[PDB]
């Protein structure tokens, strides 16, 4: 019980929330791309 | 002496019959230990699993 509830606390409270913030980071850099987005060398 | 062995058998049979109360007591102790073991295992499942 100790190990199960402690590791579930770790997952749900640290890992899951950090992953939600990392999805926010995902959309941040996706916005970076979406905002950041001839043959003269021959001659 | 025949009367003596008869009273003696009566007394030792009473001593051995008190073990009937002892049997019931140990059956109660088992019905505590086993029953709590089953309850603990079932709640161990129902929460920790």
């Amino acid at each position: 019980e100790l190990q199960t509830k402690l590791e579930d606390c770790r997952n749900m409270i640290a890992e899951l929330r950090i992953e939600l913030k990392k999805a926010n980071n995902k959309v941040c850099h996706t916005e970076l791309l979406l905002s950041q987005v001839e043959s003269v060398q021959q001659q | 002496d025949i009367q003596m062995w008869k009273v003696s058998l009566q007394k030792e049979q009473a001593r051995y019959n008190q073990l009937q109360e002892q049997r019931d007591t140990m059956v109660t102790k088992l019905h505590s230990q086993i029953r709590q073991l089953q309850h603990d295992r079932e709640e161990f499942y129902n929460q920790s699993q």
